[PDB]
């Protein structure tokens, strides 16, 4: 199954695998940390959970819910450095767009441009690829919202509820049984299935201080971060 | 080969209840031994 | 920084350069594809699969064009394969601003391939995992080639490539023949990726390109369910 | 830009690609040359030919002007381009000072080319040996030898390749002063001295003399089968 | 072995040691604590006495980045006040380039940036270094930062780096620094650094403070000699 | 850094290097092509490899690559480095042609390729070329002539030689069946398919498994002529014909 | 060309026309051509109890072994079981013909 | 200690055989494959109860054949793997050059690559003389066929100087592979004579394949 340097570097097993990139996404599993994505009928939500363990480190830096563009936010899952070097990036990459074409980004071409930075630490011998990932969400015309994950490996697509993080196949099952039933979908419902999944797979049923939602949508598309208060708004409508 | 399909052809007599090997029984034994040559 | 310089890539005291035996057991291991020329045009179709309901099947592509009249699929892996379209895409713009005429088939083989030699040679690289069917209609004959991470090219009636790639090739070699339709051809092309898919074939679980003499174009999804309907 | 060091030192002091390039030279084909007083003579032994090949292509004696030869040993496909850029160098030494090139100058370039090459970043050493023969300016015959360290040495007669310790070990016995009497006695000695290394009984043996004021003259396999017949023949009535 | 070498190798099971290993050289710096108070920042240095023939006010492991900006280290001290000067020298290029002095979530993103870039080749090493970044501002308030050697950052209510780290925020958590001045604080900050390096391990240590905050207008100073006397006399009544 | 290094480009402790003689290794495999001459005009003979029944048979040619109006190479071995070699002296030749408004001498042109290949063997921690090639051509200070290269970059004049898979089976039937400077090229012909009969374990020389090119000098064309698959079959059963005589008859 | 489950069935269809219209030794052949056809492909679903069929139709009509005969009967009606009612109710009948003419009522 | 090294084939083994021809000490031999075993520490156990032997004989001649192959091939039969066959090779770098008195025991060694086993073991001490074989020279080639056809009714048709170069570096063991086989083609037609054709369809078997 090995041989060579092909344990060390991005080069060739001989069954065909290279390991340092499937040594790479299970980086992301030693935050300890889980975020959820759901794209909604005229909206897209992104929640995600914060794990504060002391008092004395102040609670309003520990976001990993960053703005890209206006228009554009991404939650962030991995390690914590090689995440904010990676916004660095796309902060950087989409305006340069704006000043070379005259207009604003559109949020799958901006997926596509950091995944092909990522595809280069896998391809030269030399570097580290960045062992942490990437969730996009934003609005679209003439598409409406729609999220994108990008993954260290170089690979994107388009989802319809995304999870990612240590709880990320037990978070799959449970949205695919919700989204197969085919309900619709306004802005409150999605909000409401958005918590219960990472509610149900954590199993904790908490207060509105340890999770943080960004959202957007088609009356106001600005990247918009939740206030505690409106947290509890929600949280306390979702038990009936 | 040539012996595993000789050998099998006796149980197409066997199986119909024969005493006497026919020359339908080979051809009928030949599609099915050449059919493992089609299997991997 | 700087880089490293030195191949790493070098000769097996048996004489074979392994990188690359090992960078094609990652082609066979990629996703089915096949492709057939037929007489007017010719037919690429691949397998997609995802992986569970909730992704977005018409967000990403298989099938790409290049230009107006070139296409191109693969079989291997994802993120190599983005890197050489945008590589191609560009030299048929090179191409175009000399000579102010649209490349020849041909002679993007030419200059695909040899990105791939240059890439398998030079210092502190792997070679990519993935190989390419490329269609196209100039001057009224079609053609159909077949690139591989060593840096070969190939011209082919009907091939297949990815998993049970010498099971599709025996089955190409019992059923084409030099004359057929376009539509002809994409019949035999969805007989032949049906050899090792799932169960269900859907109007979204294959992606189908065509070459005509119009140019290339891609297969909406709505007549992809009328091609798959009356089959096998 | 490839940097690394190729050549580095032994713990106890050699350097191990140099000598490991001077068992390179030691299997390349037997080159020979000695110095008469108005006539130099040098010539390839084992000329291994094979009957289906272009003679003139496998030579491995070039001229570097019309007063210098040059013979080799080792891989030859390091030894052409020693060759081309020594050429170079004897021709701008003409736009500079004008007389032609001293035998003695074009080996000073040929060894520090050869020696700062054991010295660069990822590079190996060069795997061949030379015979540099001229008579120069006021008509002066000697000869030098390269060592792929890049040693400059001047000799009175010599022999590498293959079976060189042979050789040297036979003309140290034999070289007199009466030797180099006759220009067609000289020759007598060289046709000997190969005779007395692997085979080449007539049919593998290339010599190339030069009279001091001609270029070289390759002479064709007659004189050789006519030397070879009275080099035995004397051999044939004292013994 | 030979999963840990360079930095440029994930493990088996996915961690960088190279950056782990670095982390291990920041234990054996002795300790720098800094907390900040309602107005103002402290910052706290034990100072190891190493041998008598060395001079009071040597080798100082508290720095001066900024006319507003201070800096604390804990580390290998050669990689201490390496990156003190590209941090001054980041300082400079954002006052000639946009007119103005520097806030702090900007600044120690530039660092930290420039950190991360030396865990990701093979060509270089991580730092060996720990440090902590204090200011005050009459538009913002104070800031404090504290960067690890992998280069990941985040604000404090009150920090501690060095040798004995949980046995020195231990009691910093005893404080109420929400609404002390930071006139009391310097009582406090020498306090707890008394309790901590028994003189078992150590003969004698030094006090080093500094000091920043709009008591100091903004600028950052060491304390003067009076005031940490008067702490240094609040030192013998820990006793009982 | 320098522990993944494989250092292509030292010596062995024997004297010898090992990266290129696995080169030449590989080159004993995969291929086999052979060329003779001995009057006006030259041959090239090659045999092809993927002989599978889907394939559209084109480009001319297979392993022939004209690279000068007036000579032309056959190559062997890994075929992705011979396509970057073929255009790579393609125009050394121009820029000869550019420079001294006359075509460049076939001999030239050998040495000018085998000194760039020569280079990779010697510095730069590279993998060398794989590819040995041979040469046919036409110039006015020699008439026709015959090249080999070697991808330890030393060349050499021939009269006839096979770099096959059975090439050392090839040279020793080669040199018990020539005349110098009387087989012209139709003997030539007959020989060239006498000696890929027996170097070639597919037995009966089916005509689509070979390519043979010529190059004969017209006045001011120095034609290179690709023999189409219509002429092919009728040499292999002259060859055929005549075998059957020679035998029963002894 | 290509395919080789439809080649079953013209051989079965011809296997229904020779006997038929009477003609019993080549009808015996073309049957024969189809069982040699028919042990190649991997999935006969429902053709096989076709075959059953007409494999206990031809070997009944010349009256020679009848207990195997019934056999074939048997399998013909077990795959035509719970999916082919028509060619189910029609399969009792050449079961139990056969049993009437194996003398156990 | 002697030991023989060259190109395969040059008659490493033949000259062995003609020491044990002349001498009047009894001669060990083993294979250098055989010693390696599938049970831990089986291997230098049979290395101790080698020179065990060879001591309690006589004067003695121990000849070691083939020793690289205990280093280049790897066998899944024996159970510790690389460092089973180094504690091996420390047993036989003790039994050379030991602290006992060792007696009377000449050791014979040889193999092809030389370059490949432990210096530490042919250091001077516990090998002394170092004997390269050369390929056979296209003047001692024409003696070699002289000698293994010797006893054979050779038909003046054949003229050995041909069959010299027909290979440029045919060792000695190609020789006798060509003669021993040209004889076998003349008992195909029940000939006693050996032709010219027999020569001539001899090379093309032994060596072109
Ligand atoms: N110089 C020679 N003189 C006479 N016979 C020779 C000579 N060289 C080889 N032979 C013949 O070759 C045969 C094999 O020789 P031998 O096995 O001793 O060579 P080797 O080098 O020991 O082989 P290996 O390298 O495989 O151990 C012998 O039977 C001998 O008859
Ligand atoms: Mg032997």
């Amino acid at each position: 199954s090995s041989a060579g340097f092909d344990r060390h570097i991005t080069i060739f097993s001989p069954e065909g695998r290279l390991y340092q990139v499937e040594y790479a996404f299970k980086a992301i599993n030693q935050g300890g940390l889980t975020s959820v994505a759901v794209r909604g009928k005229d909206c897209a939500v992104i929640v995600t959970q914060k794990k504060v363990p002391d008092k004395l480190l102040d609670s309003s830096t520990v976001t990993h819910l960053f703005k890209i563009t206006e228009n554009i936010g991404c939650v962030m899952t991995g390690m914590t450095a090689d995440s904010r070097s990676q916004v660095q990036r796309a902060r950087y990459e989409a305006a340069n767009w704006k000043y070379k074409y005259g207009y604003e980004i559109p949020v799958d071409m901006l997926c596509k441009r950091i995944a092909d930075i990522s595809q280069v630490y896998t391809q030269n011998a030399e570097m580290r690829p960045l062992g942490c990932c990437m969730i996009l969400i934003g609005i679209d015309e003439e598409q409406g919202p729609q999220v994108y994950k990008c993954d260290p490996a170089g690979y994107y697509c388009g989802f319809k509820a995304t999870a990612a993080g240590v709880k990320q196949t037990e978070s799959t099952s449970f949205l695919e049984k919700k989204v197969k039933k085919k309900f619709d979908w306004t802005f409150e419902q999605t909000v409401e299935t958005a918590i219960t999944c990472l509610s149900t797979v954590l199993s904790i049923d908490f207060k509105p201080s340890e999770i943080e939602v960004g959202v957007v949508t088609v009356e106001n598309p600005k990247f918009r971060i939740l206030t505690e208060a409106e947290i509890d708004a929600h949280l306390v409508a979702l038990a009936e | 080969e040539v012996k595993g399909v000789c050998t099998e052809a006796g149980m197409y007599a066997l199986r119909e209840r024969r005493v006497h090997v026919t020359q339908e029984d080979f051809e009928m034994a030949v599609a099915k031994v050449m059919q493992k040559d089609s299997e991997k | 920084e700087r880089g490293y310089s030195f191949s790493l890539t070098t000769f097996s005291p048996s004489g074979k350069l392994v990188q690359i035996e090992y960078a094609l057991a990652a082609v066979a291991g990629g996703a089915p594809s096949v492709g057939i020329k037929a007489a007017n045009g010719v037919v690429l179709a691949t397998e997609k699969k995802q992986k569970s309901i909730l992704y977005d099947e018409r967000s990403v592509h298989k099938v790409e064009p290049i230009t107006k009249h070139i296409g191109l699929v693969y079989s291997g892996m994802g993120p190599d394969y983005r890197v050489l379209v945008h590589r191609a895409r560009k030299l048929a713009q090179q191409y175009y601003l000399v000579y102010q005429e649209p490349i020849p088939t041909a002679q993007l083989v030419q200059r695909v391939a040899s990105v791939m030699q240059e890439y398998t040679q030079s210092g502190g690289v792997r070679p990519f995992g993935v190989s390419l069917l490329i269609c196209g209609w100039n001057e009224g004959r079609p053609y159909l080639f077949q690139s591989d991470p060593s840096g070969a090219y190939f011209a082919w009636k009907a091939t297949a490539m990815g998993k049970n790639y010498v099971n599709g090739k025996t089955f190409l070699e019992k059923r084409y023949n030099e004359d057929l339709e376009l539509e002809d051809a994409i019949h035999t092309a969805i007989l032949t990726l049906k050899e090792s898919f799932e169960g269900q074939m859907t109007e979204d679980n294959i992606e189908v390109g065509i070459c005509n003499e119009a140019g290339f174009r891609r297969l909406t999804p709505t007549e992809v369910k009328d091609y798959l309907a009356a089959i096998a | 830009s490839y940097d690394r060091a190729i050549t580095v030192f032994s713990p106890d002091g050699h350097l191990f690609q140099v000598e490991y390039a001077q068992e390179a030279v030691k299997k390349g084909s037997t080159a020979v040359g000695v110095r008469g007083r108005d006539i130099v003579v040098l010539g390839v032994e084992k000329k291994s030919v094979a009957k289906l090949q272009d003679e003139r292509t496998v030579r491995k004696i070039c001229a570097l002007d019309d007063n210098v030869c040059m013979a080799f040993a080792g891989l030859t496909a390091d030894a052409r381009i020693v060759i081309n850029r020594a050429r170079v160098e004897c021709q701008s030494h003409r736009l500079t000072v004008e007389d032609p090139v001293t035998v003695e100058y074009i080996t000073r370039y040929i060894a520090s080319l050869k020696q700062r090459y054991t010295q660069s970043n990822g590079r190996r050493p060069f795997g061949i040996s030379a015979l540099i023969v001229g008579f120069d300016f006021d008509g002066t015959p000697r000869l030098y030898q390269t060592d792929p360290s890049g040693t400059y040495h001047a000799w009175k007669a010599n022999a590498i390749g293959r079976g060189a310790k042979s050789v040297r070990e036979f003309l140290e016995k034999n070289y007199t002063d009466e030797a180099i009497e006759t220009d067609d006695l000289t020759i007598k000695l060289v046709i000997k001295a190969l005779l007395e290394v692997v085979q080449s009984g007539g049919k593998n043996i290339e010599l190339a003399v030069m009279r001091r004021d001609q270029s070289l003259k390759i002479l064709n396999p007659e004189e050789i089968e006519k030397y070879v017949a009275e080099i035995e023949k004397e051999k044939e009535e004292n013994e | 072995t030979g999963y840990d070498l360079s930095a440029s190798t994930f493990s088996p099971d996915g961690r960088v040691f190279q950056v782990e290993y670095a982390m291990k050289a920041v234990e054996n710096s002795s300790t720098a604590i800094g907390i900040r108070c309602k107005d103002g920042v402290v910052f706290g240095v034990e100072k190891l006495v190493l041998s008598k023939l060395y001079e009071e006010g040597s080798n100082k492991r508290l720095f001066n980045v900024d006319r507003h900006v201070g800096m604390a280290v804990a580390g290998l001290l050669a990689d201490a006040r390496s990156l003190a000067d590209i941090a001054r020298e980041e300082a400079s290029n954002f006052r000639s380039n946009f007119g103005y002095n520097i806030p702090l979530k900007h600044l120690a993103d530039r660092v930290a940036m420039y950190v991360h870039a030396y865990t990701l080749y093979s060509a270089v090493r991580p730092f060996g270094c720990s440090f902590m970044l204090g200011s005050y501002s009459v538009n913002d308030g104070a800031q404090l930062y504290m960067i690890d050697p992998s280069g990941v950052s985040y604000g404090y209510w009150g920090c501690a780096i060095g040798k004995a780290r949980q046995a020195a925020k231990t009691e910093i958590e005893k404080l109420q620094m929400k609404e002390m001045t930071c006139r009391d604080i310097v009582k406090e900050v020498a306090k707890i650094i008394y309790i901590v390096h028994d003189e078992v391990k150590d003969k004698a240590f030094e006090l080093e403070l500094s000091w920043v905050g709009e008591l100091t207008n903004g600028r950052h100073e060491i304390v003067p000699k009076d005031i940490r006397e008067e702490a240094e006399k609040y030192a013998k009544e820990s006793l009982k | 850094s320098r522990r993944y290094d494989s250092r292509t480009t030292i010596f062995s402790p024997e004297g010898r290097l090992y990266q290129v003689e696995y080169a030449m290794e590989a080159i004993g495999h995969a291929g086999t092509c052979l060329g003779i001459l001995a009057n006006d005009g030259v041959l090239l003979a090659a045999e092809r490899r993927n002989i599978h029944k889907l394939l559209d048979e084109v480009f001319f040619s297979e392993k022939i690559y004209k690279l000068n109006e007036d000579m032309a190479c056959s190559v062997a071995g890994i075929t992705s480095d011979a396509n970057v070699l073929t255009n790579e002296l393609r125009l050394i030749a121009q820029r000869y042609l550019l420079q001294y408004q006359e075509p460049i001498p076939c001999e030239q042109l050998v040495t000018a390729l085998c000194d760039i290949k020569q280079a990779y063997t010697q510095f730069g921690g590279k993998r060398p070329f794989g590819v040995s090639l041979l040469y046919i051509g036409w110039d006015k200070h020699y008439g026709f002539q015959l090249y080999q290269s070697d991808p330890s970059g030393n060349y050499g004049g021939w009269k006839a030689t096979c770099i096959g898979n059975n090439s050392a089976a090839a040279v020793s039937m080669l040199k018990q069946d020539y005349k110098e400077g009387e087989m012209t090229l139709k003997s030539a012909l007959a020989l060239a398919i006498k000696v890929l009969n027996k170097t070639m374990d597919v037995s009966k020389l089916s005509a689509e498994k070979v390519e043979i090119a010529t190059l004969t000098r017209e006045n001011g064309k120095t034609v290179i002529r690709v023999l189409k698959q219509k002429e092919v079959e009728q040499l292999i059963k002259k060859h055929e014909e005549e075998e059957a005589k020679a035998e029963r008859e002894k | 060309m290509d395919d080789k489950a439809l080649l079953v069935e013209v051989q079965l269809l011809e296997s229904k026309t020779y006997h038929a219209l009477s003609n019993l030794p080549k009808a015996r052949a073309a049957l024969t051509s189809a069982r040699t056809t028919a042990n190649a492909i991997y999935c006969p679903p429902k053709l096989q109890a076709t075959l059953d069929m007409q494999s206990g139709i031809i070997h009944a009509a010349e009256e020679k072994d009848w207990k195997t005969a019934y056999s074939y009967f048997y399998e013909a009606f077990e795959g035509y079981d719970s999916i082919d009612s028509p060619k189910a109710i029609t399969s009792l009948k050449y079961m139990l013909l056969c049993k009437i003419m194996l003398n156990t009522p | 200690g002697v030991i023989l090294y060259g190109p395969p084939g040059t008659g490493k083994t033949l000259l062995a055989k003609a020491v044990a021809n002349q001498t009047s000490a009894t001669f060990l031999r083993v294979v250098g494959s055989e010693l390696i075993q599938k049970y831990l520490g089986d291997g230098p156990k049979l290395v101790r109860e080698l020179f065990r032997v060879a001591e309690e004989h006589a004067p003695s001649i121990v000849f070691i054949d083939e020793i690289d192959a205990i280093g280049t091939k790897r066998y899944d039969s024996n159970s510790g793997g690389e460092r089973e066959i180094q504690r091996t090779m420390l047993e036989l770098l003790n039994q050379l050059d030991g602290f006992d008195s060792r007696g009377d025991v000449k050791v014979i060694m040889a193999t092809n690559r030389i370059e490949t086993l432990d210096p530490a073991l042919i250091r001077p001490g516990r090998i002394d003389r170092k004997i390269e074989f050369p390929l056979p020279d296209e003047k001692t080639k024409k003696r070699i066929f002289q000698i293994h056809t010797s006893r054979m009714t050779l038909a003046d048709d054949v003229t050995l100087d041909d069959l010299i170069m027909a290979k440029d570096d045919l060792s000695g063991a190609d020789i006798k592979a060509i003669c021993t086989e040209a004889g076998l083609m003349a008992l195909r037609e029940r000939r006693m004579k050996v032709t010219n054709e027999d020569f001539k369809k001899s090379k093309e078997n032994v060596l072109y394949k």
